[PDB]
Parts: structure tokens; C-alpha cells; sequence
């Protein structure tokens, strides 16, 4: 499958019960297309490249 | 789309009906210039070109002539996944 | 290309096993056709057979 | 013993050891055999004018530029061989000048010096074939006049054949057998008018080949008979040899051939090599099959072992490299440099390299890898013929930036540029073509397309086309 | 593609003749690169570094 990962997991107790703490790399990795669709909308980037 | 999918046994005139030519020879390719070698198992005639839209001659090489199939070498352009 | 020939990186081929089985079918097939081109004997297209 | 075992080379062993060898007098005897059925059917051949027409016409056709001499006949048993020639065509037009009588025997004779005229195994093979052919076509015409009245015109077989048979021809089996005044007279007659011209046709091949029906038929049987004769004895003889075949096959056990392949193989060389055995030599049988039993393993090997299938000089080459190189080791101690195998060998030592780099066995696409739940090899080649998304993607929004930019031209001028270049059409038009469609000479367009790239290059436009630049 | 020689001959670029297929750290990692080794096959210049 795509947009996917797996990394170790741990214990976060200050999260609410609907949450689970996900790195800011793995996050910003699965996370491309969401991102470059943003960055040309809100025009910070001109082009997809 | 579709809705059920059917199975039974294939004929000599269905298996010559899914089929687009004999592969008469067990070659597979030509060792030097690896050419799909015509026509053995992968025969750029019988299963489609090798590269998107190219003649396997090398005679036609664009999209202006999507679907001729060439003279020289006989390889219909279209696209590679047809090969598939 | 669902039995490919595609070759791995470093001039080794990577073939399937089809592409084995195959090619055996048709040698042993092109040879039945000359065994009965020659008018063999029958111990031999009986064996190629 | 049939059943209890589905292995085939227990079933060939078995069946080929049923089959005795043969004696060293059995051979001779085997082989005079041969020679029987080979001169019955090449006397057969002789019996026939068209097989002396055929190599008359064939020998000038070689005068004419149409062959080789050498490839129209195979000598003789070439100035002899062109009076031969000549002595033919005499002989031919005095036995066709003498249609009256000794005919007979004068047809005798040029057959007779004819058959001292050695042919090329296309000659005599392609005469057969000739007489073969013939022969289907007079009973082309049999079949018909035999179905025309036994099986549509309720005619037996006692009172058909027993006339049918004696004059094929004429019509005193045909309009005498309604003379019989039997239930199938009547009923002939709605082929009758068919069965005439079917014997036209018939008295047309007896025109044709200068031969009866009759001494055709005791001929060409004839030859039948001593053609069937001889693949009686080749077959006797290959089943002698099978063992042989297997012996000499044994030693090729595992360059990549099955052994059934290579004793089939083997088998096919045997044929071939008792298509050419030549006793009067008074060599035994086994010294002379044994080099087409290896040559045909070999060739073989070399052309059908390989995946990737590399030539038999190749091959070739490559075993000389092999062997060297197993010397060089055994001698210098250590395995061998790819340059000195260019002293030892007579090589550029850049041709070595190319024969060592002509690639081994495909390594099977299933190979098993350790590994993380039992993986093999094929999970790990990728595709590289796709293109990656983000490339899709980019092709999309330049083609929306073009069509956004080039709106911003003149009309004419959009078009111009799409039609020079491909965009949105199916073909990339020469300028000439366009100027025709928009009737102007080549130069006006061309200062055209400069000019709308030139205000395309124009700053505070084509920003974005600048930004399609990624380095 | 089309709308791509409409690009290179906007902007006057020349395609590249080869492509680059250099090797580069793996994403993520860092590292101070304590030995370097060419091998060079018998027959092939070396180099400046080897
Ligand atoms: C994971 C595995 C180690 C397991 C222990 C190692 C050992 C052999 C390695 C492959 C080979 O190089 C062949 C192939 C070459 C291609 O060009 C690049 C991909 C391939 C599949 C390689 C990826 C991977 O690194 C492999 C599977
Ligand atoms: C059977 C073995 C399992 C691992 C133990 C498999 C796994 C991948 C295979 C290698 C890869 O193809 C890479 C490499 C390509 C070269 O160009 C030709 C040889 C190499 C060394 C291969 C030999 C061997 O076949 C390997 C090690
Ligand atoms: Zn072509």
C-alpha cells in the first residue's frame, strides 16, 4: 500500500484518547501530495517541481 | 462496468480468437542488441512495441502515427503497456 | 511482460520461469514437426510425442 | 510391466531395448537393402519422359543463368558431363521421333543411359514429388468417376470395377455399361455428361505424361513399393542404434539440455546420418554415425541451451575461451587475467572482454532471498517504464500554463504556434504546410513564430514558463 | 512533449546530452566520511584521486 509507514511505537500519556503522536517526518513524508496541493494554493510555491 | 464473471473451457477457435499470432520459434532476445528477437517468445510483432509509441525499426518514433502497424518490421505503435 | 525478461542491474538477466517452460514446450514442439518432416521411425515421434 | 512407473526415459529404455543390435553381415544386408529400394524407385523415376524433360529443361535453365551446375546435378557416376548432356537431347528426340514399335526399348535405352546421371537430392526428390503429384491427380479423376457412380449412381462394385478398370477412357465400359441394361444404367446418365469430361481431363493427363494409365500405375507403384522397402530398412537400422545414441548422448548430461532432448536429438543426426551411409567404403556403421550423433547434440546444445540465445560461432569462441582459460589455470598456477588470455589466445583482448561479458544464465526471477517472510527475488525489481506521479502532475500543469500563456497571444498567432509546434493537435505541421493552410509563404511564418516566441522571452509574461526550469 | 518544445525554444536551452546518475547519502543520515577507495580495472586511465 501506499502512503504508509511504520516506526517504533511509545508510550505519550498526555495524548486524549483520540489521538496518537506522529513524527513530524513521517507525517511530512506521507503527507506530499497534501502538501504540494497546499503550497501551489496558498501560492508559496509556483509550480509543482 | 461488469457485473459476473464467467468461466468454462477455451477452445482451439477462442484461443486463436484471444490470441494475436503464433510464437513459432523459442528465442527471446538477440544477446548483443536486445531486441525482442522476431518471433520468438517476446515478438515485438505478436505482443506490441517494446518503448511507448516506436517502431521497432526505428521508422516511426511519434505519436503522429498512433496504430500503423509498420512495413518494414511490422510492429503496431501503441503503446507498451499493451504489451502486457 | 507478466513473465519479463528484464534485466537487473549489472548485465545480468533476471528472467521468470516461464519464459523456461515455455521456451521447452516449443523446442520440444518445432522438434515433433521435424521428426515427422524426416518420416521418422515410430519409436522416435512416439518418444518425441 | 506397462504401467507402474510415469517416468519417460524408462519408457524409451524399455522400448528401445526390445530391439536387438544388428551383426557387422546384418548391416551389409541392411544396406544392400537399401540400395534395392533406392534403385527401384530411381528405375521407376527413369520409366518416366517427363523425369528426362524435367532435367532437360532444369540444365538449360542452368545454361540460362538460372542456378549452379553443381547445384542442378551431383556430377556424374564438365565437358563428359555436357556431352552427357547433349547425348540426352539426342536420345530424348529420337525416342519421341520414334513414337511408332522398339519405342518400347528405345525408351529403355535412354532411360538406361540416364540412369549413369547423378541428381541433387532436389532433383530426384522434387521428380518424385512430380510422379507423386500426377498420380494424385489421375486418381483425382478415379475418386470422382468411382463416386460418381458406385456411391451417387447405385452402381456395385462387381460390375464397376470389373470394367471400370481395363479402359478408364473410352466409352465402351460407359455407354455399354447402360448397354447392360441394369438398375444403375439409368442413372448414370445425370453424370454421365460429367463422368465424360472427368475422363477429358483424365485422357488430358495421358496426354500429358506421355504414359498409358496402366504402365503409369505398374511404374509408379513400383516405385511405392521400393520407396517403402527402403524406410523399412532405415527404420530396422536406427532402431539397431538407439543404444548408440544414448552411449554418446550420456557424456552432454547437464550443459543445460534435458536428456531426452538430447537423446531426440541425437536421433534426428542418426537419421540423418543413415540417409548417408556408404558401406562400399566398408567403413562399420558406428565410426561414421558417431560424428553426426555428436555434431547434432552439439548443435544442438549450442542453438537451444540459452535463454538469450547466442550464435553457434559464438558458442564456439566461448569454449575456446573456457578451455584456455582452464589451461592457463592448471599451468600459471592461478586463474588466468583477461589480458593474457589475449597472448595465449589470437584475440584484440577487447573481443575477449566482449565474450566475457556475453551474459550467463538468467538468474530465475523466483530465486529465493533469505528472508522476511520468504521472499524471493522477483518482490525487489521495479518497474522502470512508469513515470512517477509527480511528473504526471507536472506535464498536466504545463499543459494548463501553455494554453493559459498562449491565450494571451493574437489569434492567428496562437494558432500558428500550435500548429508548429504539436500542442493540442495530432501532428507537428513544417512550416510550409501551415503557410498553406493559412496561405502565406514560408518566410511570413516563419517571422511569425519569432515573433510570438520573442514576446514569450518578454519579462512580466512567462514568469511561470521560466519557473517550468528545475536546476 | 509538445508544449515542451514550445518550452526549450522559449527559453533557448539546449537538452543535456546525459543524464546524472551520481550517488548521494541516503536521505536522513549524516556522517563524516572517513575513507574513500577507487577501483580502477586494469585498462581504464586513472583518474586524479585514485
Ligand atoms: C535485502 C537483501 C539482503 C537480505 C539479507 C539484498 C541482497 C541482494 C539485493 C539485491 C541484489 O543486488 C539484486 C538487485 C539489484 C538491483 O539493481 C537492485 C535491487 C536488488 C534486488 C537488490 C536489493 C537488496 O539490497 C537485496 C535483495
Ligand atoms: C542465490 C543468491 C541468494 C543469496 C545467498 C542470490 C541473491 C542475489 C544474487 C546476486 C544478485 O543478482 C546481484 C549480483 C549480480 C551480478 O551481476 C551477478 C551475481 C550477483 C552477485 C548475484 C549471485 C546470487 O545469485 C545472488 C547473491
Ligand atoms: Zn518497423
Amino acid at each position: 500500500v501506499d502512503y504508509s509507514g511504520r516506526s517504533v511505537i511509545t508510550v505519550g500519556p498526555y495524548l486524549r484518547l483520540h489521538q496518537c503522536g506522529l513524527p513530524k517526518k513521517m507525517a511530512l513524508e506521507l503527507f506530499k501530495p497534501f502538501i504540494y496541493g497546499k503550497l501551489e494554493l496558498r501560492g508559496l510555491a509556483t509550480t509543482i517541481k | 462496468e461488469f457485473d459476473a464473471i464467467k468461466i468454462a473451457l477455451a477452445s482451439p477457435d477462442m484461443i486463436r480468437s484471444w490470441s494475436f499470432g503464433e510464437v513459432k520459434k523459442p528465442e527471446t532476445i538477440n544477446y548483443r542488441t536486445f531486441k525482442p528477437e522476431r518471433d520468438g517468445l517476446f515478438c515485438a510483432r505478436i505482443f506490441g512495441p517494446v518503448k511507448d509509441y516506436e517502431c521497432l525499426c526505428g521508422k516511426y518514433k511519434r505519436l503522429k502515427h498512433r496504430g500503423v502497424i509498420c512495413e518494414k518490421c511490422g510492429v503496431e505503435v501503441t503503446q507498451t503497456k499493451v504489451r502486457r | 511482460d507478466l513473465r519479463p525478461l528484464v534485466p537487473l542491474d549489472g548485465g545480468r538477466f533476471a528472467t521468470s520461469d516461464l519464459n523456461d517452460l515455455y521456451r521447452r514446450v516449443i523446442n520440444r514442439n518445432n522438434r515433433l514437426k521435424r521428426l515427422l518432416d524426416l518420416a521418422a521411425p515410430d519409436i522416435i515421434v512416439r518418444n518425441e510425442k | 510391466e506397462i504401467g507402474r512407473t510415469t517416468d519417460p526415459v524408462r519408457m524409451y529404455m524399455r522400448e528401445m531395448g526390445t530391439v536387438e543390435l544388428l551383426t557387422r553381415e546384418g548391416e551389409i544386408d541392411i544396406a544392400k537393402r537399401i540400395e534395392d529400394g533406392i534403385n527401384q524407385v530411381q528405375c521407376s523415376v527413369a520409366e518416366y519422359p517427363e523425369a528426362i524433360t524435367y532435367l532437360l529443361e532444369q540444365y538449360d535453365r542452368v545454361e540460362a543463368e538460372e542456378a549452379r551446375l553443381s547445384d542442378l546435378i551431383t556430377g556424374f557416376v564438365p565437358e563428359l558431363a555436357r556431352e552427357k548432356f547433349a547425348e540426352l537431347r539426342a536420345q530424348y528426340v529420337v525416342t519421341r521421333d520414334t513414337i511408332k514399335a522398339t519405342a518400347q526399348e528405345e525408351i529403355l535405352k535412354l532411360s538406361e543411359v540416364f540412369k549413369q546421371f547423378r541428381l541433387v537430392p532436389k532433383q530426384f526428390d522434387y521428380l518424385v514429388n512430380s510422379m507423386r503429384v500426377m498420380m494424385d491427380r489421375v486418381r483425382t479423376q478415379e475418386r470422382l468417376i468411382m463416386k460418381l457412380c458406385v456411391e451417387q449412381c447405385k452402381m456395385p462394385k462387381k460390375n464397376f470395377i470389373t470394367l471400370f478398370t481395363g479402359n478408364e477412357t473410352s466409352d465402351t465400359w460407359f455407354n455399354a455399361a447402360i448397354a447392360m441394361n441394369k438398375p444403375w444404367s439409368e442413372k448414370l446418365h445425370d453424370v454421365s455428361e460429367e463422368v465424360h469430361r472427368a475422363l477429358q481431363k483424365l485422357q488430358q493427363i495421358e496426354e500429358e505424361t506421355g504414359l498409358t494409365i496402366e504402365q503409369v500405375k505398374d511404374i509408379n507403384r513400383r516405385m511405392s513399393i521400393g520407396e517403402a522397402k527402403a524406410r523399412r530398412a532405415k527404420k530396422e537400422m536406427v532402431e539397431a542404434n538407439l543404444r548408440l545414441v544414448i552411449s554418446i548422448a550420456k557424456k552432454y548430461t547437464n550443459r543445460g539440455l534435458q536428456f531426452l532432448d538430447l537423446i531426440q536429438e541425437g536421433n534426428i543426426g542418426l537419421m540423418k546420418a543413415v540417409d548417408k551411409f556408404e558401406y562400399r567404403r566398408g567403413y562399420k556403421f558406428s565410426t561414421y554415425a558417431t560424428w553426426w550423433i555428436r555434431q547434432a547434440i552439439t548443435r544442438s546444445i549450442a542453438d537451444q541451451a540459452r535463454t538469450i540465445r547466442i550464435p553457434v560461432h559464438m558458442i564456439e569462441t566461448i569454449n575456446k575461451l573456457n578451455r584456455i582459460s582452464r589451461q592457463m589455470l592448471q599451468e600459471m598456477g592461478r586463474e588466468p587475467t583477461p589480458e593474457e588470455l589475449a597472448e595465449r589466445m589470437l584475440m584484440p583482448e577487447d573481443k575477449i572482454r566482449k565474450v566475457l561479458k556475453i551474459a550467463k544464465e538468467p538468474i530465475s526471477m523466483e530465486t529465493p532471498i533469505g528472508d522476511d517472510e520468504d521472499s524471493h527475488l522477483g518482490d525487489f525489481i521495479e518497474d522502470t517504464t512508469l513515470e512517477l506521479p509527480l511528473d504526471s502532475a507536472t506535464t498536466e500543469s504545463l499543459r494548463a500554463a501553455t494554453h493559459d500563456v498562449l491565450a494571451g497571444l493574437t489569434a492567428r498567432e496562437a494558432k500558428v504556434l500550435r500548429m508548429r509546434f504539436g500542442i493540442d493537435m495530432n501532428t507537428d505541421y513544417t512550416l510550409e504546410e501551415v503557410g498553406k493552410q493559412f496561405d502565406v509563404t514560408r518566410e511570413r511564418i516563419r517571422q511569425i513564430e519569432a515573433k510570438a516566441l520573442r514576446k514569450l522571452r518578454h519579462p512580466s509574461r512567462s514568469e511561470v514558463l521560466r519557473s517550468f526550469l528545475d536546476d | 512533449t509538445p508544449e515542451e518544445k514550445l518550452l526549450r525554444a522559449i527559453f533557448g536551452e539546449k537538452a543535456s546530452d546525459v543524464k546524472d546518475s551520481s550517488l548521494r547519502v541516503p536521505n536522513g543520515v549524516s556522517g563524516t566520511v572517513i575513507d574513500v577507495q577507487v577501483f580502477t580495472r586494469d585498462g581504464v586511465e586513472k583518474d586524479k584521486r585514485a
